[PDB]
RNA sequence: AGGACCGAACCGACUAAUGUUGAAAAAUUAGCGGAUGACUUGUGGCUGGGGGUGAAAGGCCAAUCAAACCGGGAGAUAGCU
RNA sequence: CACAGGUGGUCAGGUAGAGAAUACCAAGGCGCUUGAGAGAACUCGGGUGAAGGAACUAGGCAAAAUGGUGCCGUAACUUC
RNA sequence: AAUUCCUUGUCGGGUAAGUUCCGACCUGCACGAAUGGCGUAAUGAUGGCCAGGCUGUCUCCACCCGAGACUCAGUGAAAUU
RNA sequence: GAUGUCGGCUCAUCACAUCCUGGGGCUGAAGUAGGUCCCAAGGGUAUGGCUGUUCGCCAUUUAAAGUGGUACGCGAGCUGGGUUUAGAACGUCGUGAGACAGUUCGGUCCCUAUCUGCCGUGGGCGCUGGAGAACUGAGGGGGGCUGCUCCUAGUACGAGAGGACCGGAGUGGACGCAUCACUGGUGUUCGGGUUGUCAUGCCAAUGGCACUGCCCGGUAGCUAAAUGCGGAAGAGAUAAGUGCUGAAAGCAUCUAAGCACGAAACUUGCCCCGAGAUGAGUUCUCCCUGACCCUUUAAGGGUCCUGAAGGAACGUUGAAGACGACGACGUUGAUAGGCCGGGUGUGUAAGCGCAGCGAUGCGUUGAGCUAACCGGUACUAAUGAACCGUGAGGCUUAACCUU
């Protein structure tokens, strides 16, 4: 089933009558406007091109403006694609609300993660640090060894090294959606999603179930 | 018999550190264990610690 | 990691930095315009302008408060009695950043920090 | 953030008494017992006040049977039924974590009657 | 949050005073134990006349934690130190009868029902 | 932490391809007088946006 | 009274950590030992290499010591490289 | 080497303090001849860390803690 | 035992568990009486072991402040090849 | 004209001759529990005590505590306990210097990475008029573990003691991803306390230094011990194995003919990177629609003219960031700093009057102050502008507007 794109308002908790705190994520799931419906006949496969937010009429670039004009709707802050299930038909000049996500009980949220910068071997890959004391000479937070010796000769591809962590679109999956708000364009889901306040989020339904 | 080899405890540079010369023999149903790390060769020790193992087995059988 | 960690450190230790700010602000108050490094100038904005705002409110407690960050007995007076009527009908915006060039000895981006009401 | 604030405001408790730190307060808590919900009284000293809007919390300190009990209650929860203050505390302090080691006569603080 | 080598005060009247945890029981590589969890302990301080003797190994259940135990509503219940009740190795039930101090809502199940009945205060 | 062979002049040249500076695209012009200056930095005289602000 | 004690100057040098194309051909930093004595230090003086001196480590004898440095034998010799 | 080292003697200002310790200051000198940024890992010198409390490790190495003056008090052993 | 190879000797204490330690046994490979034997208060930057305390040593690392490392301008190495 | 040795650490990785998980055969497999044998390497595979040890032994665990390879991996990654120097001592042997796979105490571990590799990350250029986008997915990687308890049932067995099945639920532990709402941690740009001190003419009130002077707190943010999630559910072709029907060989046969199942292996399904996948894919959208010459008449050289899309570069910046890069704004603007209204932390600021000898307290007053919070508001600056970028797009065939 098709997803819907939102934006992080932040975190909050639901106090229930029974007495269970539910750490709900508040996502500004706005009027997701259709720009293009991809198909099998000419394009190749089934997908939907969606847009969310608002961009200035003066700031928006000419080809992008043209594209928007062709579609027949106002410009947002980016474009996102969602793979269609066999049995869903949508128009070009259309806007999708949070009404579609009223039926589902679980969702899978993709988001641009908090950019950890140049993470060290310990912070990136959850390494044990070497001894802080006990003779250790300038090695406390370092990888230690990387390879073996003369036999492998090289160091293996995809090895756990210090480098860029975060700043990457990643999914947290099977998250329990608690409340659906169509009046003020909100989505309320149990748990925590990637990104900061104002991070443009990608909310897919339960592909796991 | 259960025959197991390991490193000799102590001094000898690169040589003793890199030998499995020391041997321990354990009798499986009994639980009596005889070790030796005397001679340089594994093979002398194996037969000396077996000779010792045999001796100890006799004692066990003599004592029972 | 400096996620939303505002306040440019400017190499110096914290107390030293504070002292510099105190001095810098005083200088600004005195001379109406001071030639300085751009980041330094920027940093100065978020201590001197607040002090100016404080001065705008004329009272003994305010004066006492000023006698800390700004420190000087004459500078404070200038802020209160002369710079008070200077800025009366303007919310914030007491400072003006105008870049000039580079500090030739080390090639440092130089900017003139000044009080907005400079001309008169 | 504004939307979040709005959400909080209607969910927040409208019947919270203005309670000081150091106060001798009795907290009626809705404890579960088998299936039926039961009220339990926990009378102690206010040693911390956290104020976050909806996520506001308060720490209660009393010594039970010998061992001291620190219990943080979420202020905007339906579980906490009654905030019943008896006698106020006369301190010039908010978060009184020195009571964690203070026992006996040293545990008793001056009474605020202002 | 009890672990290995951790000293604890005795909650019951079995005949012990200070008890040191030697194993966090119930799973591989297990390190942290909250309330209502079984940990293998040794007795290091004993009351002269008691059922349990110094240097005895036995399993025991966690009753109070200084770290603090959580409710579903997010409320935490801290305690002044860390305390435990001493259990039998085979039957998996308490040795002592008189228990001093408060217990927890997380403690109460089939095995520790008796313990909760015994205890004067439950939190 | 030392070279094992001598690297070429070629290699060095290749390395230096990025190390070469970026030239300033164009000068900025004062509208009133016609003074050529750096971008967002003031003129030699003290003019800025067709207005003299600094005497020095 | 103290080859007393704690402890600065002073004298050392136990431990770490740094530094190891060093700030430095042995140092810094934090600690550590002695600190009225078999103390420590300045100024001058003597002892000379199979010799000196040595609370003795073959230690020290000008960043060199199981026999200093320099010049000479001397282009030693080198079945070795 | 304009080298964090090595070099003997004379002078001893204020308050605190047993003190030439240490602490701010007076006299008097200096800011240590590259800076300017930014604010990754990592290294260095540190600060603080929930719960534990040596489980670390070869070894409590390091670190932490202890620490002052008066008063009370003080064991085995002892060459008293 | 600073000596015991066999040996982590055997027994006891200490520990949940102790090749270390302390006590003892004695079968001293190969102690031993001024190349002293055996005791011994005090002393030790002495060796080993244990207990309390104390703690980021560690579980398990987290953050923060500084000097670098990173960018710019300035000057400008080296080992090595 | 140098191959650092054991061990520990930190990272591992491959190998199956699999320790467990998992599938299966046999059993002297009633059942649990097993034993063994065949498959099978996706993942997991202990903390301590003693010892320098690996080993081992023990304590406890655990679903299990695999055996190995990898210079018995890994010292230009750490340690240096063992060992392999120089001191010393013991036993011992030696007349002696000294020596011992005898013991014992003490004893410098250097290297700023050129290339390959790797981790990330850019720039140039390419993909053929030029852009701005949206994406497929060639491929690659990550992740792939499980226990315990309850329900079915004290029932399928079983003299009995006892206690058995597939399947589902709960629910943990270790690991990974995400995050801050909670609990905290931190917080030297916030408040308050206090010791010493010096300075502000002096009282007050402040400030400076003292590791932030030492503390008690604590905002944003990062962050775990926190709390959400995740191991997928499953789905294909399978391994040993299990078969089905069925010949050579009138029996008979998992097979030569067809057809089913069978693990965590493998192809997909989940997440991510990813058309430099040069085989460079597709789709949407925009933009530039000019005249003349020259020698060799041509993918030739140009000349003027034009500058579009767009881009930088700058400036402001960002929960992006080592540096590019990436993302948001450039007056139509909340882009940044400060401001105004609100919110958080701290605990009645100072002045004033009162009481007390005075310290001090009282009232004044939950009082003033408050980073990075939130919302508003152009107060200042980010202005006019220029620069690169260009000019309706090549050759050969063919399906058609007009077959
Ligand atoms: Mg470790
Ligand atoms: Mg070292
Ligand atoms: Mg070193
Ligand atoms: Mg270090
Ligand atoms: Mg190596
Ligand atoms: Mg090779
Ligand atoms: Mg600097
Ligand atoms: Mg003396
Ligand atoms: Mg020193
Ligand atoms: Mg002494
Ligand atoms: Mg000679
Ligand atoms: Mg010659
Ligand atoms: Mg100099
Ligand atoms: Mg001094
Ligand atoms: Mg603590
Ligand atoms: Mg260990
Ligand atoms: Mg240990
Ligand atoms: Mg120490
Ligand atoms: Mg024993
Ligand atoms: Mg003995
Ligand atoms: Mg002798
Ligand atoms: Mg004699
Ligand atoms: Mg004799
Ligand atoms: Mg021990
Ligand atoms: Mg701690
Ligand atoms: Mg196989
Ligand atoms: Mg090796
Ligand atoms: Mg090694
Ligand atoms: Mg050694
Ligand atoms: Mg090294």
């Amino acid at each position: 089933m098709i997803g819907l794109v939102g934006k992080k308002v932040g975190m909050t908790r639901i106090f229930t009558e029974d007495g269970v705190s539910i750490p709900v994520t508040v996502i500004e799931v706005e009027a997701n406007r259709v720009t293009q419906v991809k198909d099998l006949a000419n394009d190749g496969y089934r997908a939907i091109q969606v847009t969310t937010g608002a961009k200035k009429a003066n700031r928006v670039t000419k080809p992008e403006a043209g594209h928007f004009a062709k579609a027949g709707v106002e410009a947002g802050r980016g474009l996102w694609e969602f793979r269609l299930a066999e049995g869903e038909e949508f128009t070009v000049g259309q806007s999708i609300s949070v009404e579609l996500f009223a039926d589902v009980k679980k969702v899978d949220v993709t988001g641009t993660s908090k950019g950890k910068g140049f993470a060290g071997t310990v912070k990136r890959w959850n390494f044990r640090t070497q001894d802080a004391t006990h003779g250790n000479s300038l090695s406390h937070r370092v990888p230690g060894s990387i390879g073996q010796n003369q036999t492998p000769g090289k160091v293996f591809k995809g090895k756990k090294m210090a480098g860029q962590m975060g700043n990457e679109r990643v999914t947290v999956q099977s998250l329990d959606v608690v409340r659906v708000d169509a009046e003020r364009n909100l989505l309320l889901v149990k748990g925590a999603v990637p990104g900061a306040t104002g991070s443009d989020l990608i909310v897919k339904p339960a592909v796991k179930a | 018999l259960r025959i197991d080899v390991y490193r000799t405890s102590g001094a000898g540079g690169q040589h003793v550190n890199r030998t499995e010369s020391a041997v321990r023999i354990t009798h499986i149903p009994t639980g009596i264990v005889t070790q030796c790390q005397n001679d340089r060769s594994q093979h002398k020790n194996k037969d000396q610690a077996m000779k010792q193992m045999k001796a100890k087995l006799y004692e066990l059988e003599m004592q029972k | 990691m400096r996620h939303r960690k505002s306040g440019r450190q400017l190499n110096r230790n914290s107390s030293h930095r504070q002292a510099m700010f105190r001095n810098m602000a005083g200088s600004l108050v005195r001379h109406e315009i001071i030639k300085t490094t751009l980041p330094k100038a920027k940093e100065l904005r978020r201590v001197v302008e607040p002090l100016i705002t404080l001065a705008k409110t004329d009272s003994v407690a305010n004066r006492r408060l000023a006698f800390a960050r700004t420190r000087d007995n004459e500078i404070v007076a200038k802020l209160f009695n002369e710079l008070g009527p200077r800025f009366a009908s303007r919310a914030g915006g007491y400072t003006r950043i105008l870049k000039c060039g580079f500090r030739a000895g080390d090639n440092a981006p130089m900017a003139y920090i000044e009080l907005v009401d400079r001309s008169e | 953030s504004n939307i979040i604030k709005q959400l909080e405001q209607e969910q927040m408790k409208q019947d919270v008494p203005s309670f000081r730190p150091g106060d001798t307060v009795e907290v009626k808590v809705w404890v579960v017992e088998g299936s039926k919900k039961r009220l339990q009284a926990f009378e102690g000293v206010v040693i911390a006040i956290r104020n976050r809007g909806l996520h506001s919390a308060f720490t209660v300190r009393k010594i039970s049977n010998g061992e001291g009990v620190e219990r943080v209650f979420q202020t905007h929860s339906p579980v906490v039924d009654s905030i019943s203050v008896k006698r106020r505390g006369a301190v010039r302090k908010a978060k009184l974590y020195y009571l964690r080691e203070r026992t006996g006569k040293a545990a008793r603080i001056k009474e605020r009657l202002n | 949050m009890i672990q290995e080598q951790t000293m604890l005060n005795v909650a019951d009247n079995s005949g012990a005073r200070r008890v040191m945890c030697i194993k966090v029981l119930g799973g591989s590589h297990r390190r942290y134990a909250g309330v209502g969890d079984i940990i293998k302990i040794t007795i290091k301080e004993a009351i002269p006349r008691g059922k349990v003797k110094k240097g005895d190994v036995l399993k025991a259940v966690v009753v109070r934690t200084k770290k603090g135990v959580r409710r579903p509503d997010g409320s935490v219940i801290r305690f002044d130190g860390n305390a435990c009740v001493l259990l039998n190795n085979n039957s998996e039930q308490p040795i002592g009868t008189r228990i001093f101090g408060p217990v927890t809502r997380e403690l109460r199940s089939e095995k520790f029902m008796k313990i909760i009945s015994l205890a004067p205060e439950v939190l | 932490a030392v070279q094992q062979n001598k690297p070429t002049r070629s290699k060095r040249g290749m390395r230096r391809s990025h190390d070469a500076l970026t030239a300033v695209t164009s000068l900025s012009v004062d509208k009133t007088s016609g003074e050529k200056h750096l971008r967002h930095h003031i003129t030699a005289d003290g003019y800025y946006r067709g207005r003299k602000v600094i005497a020095k």
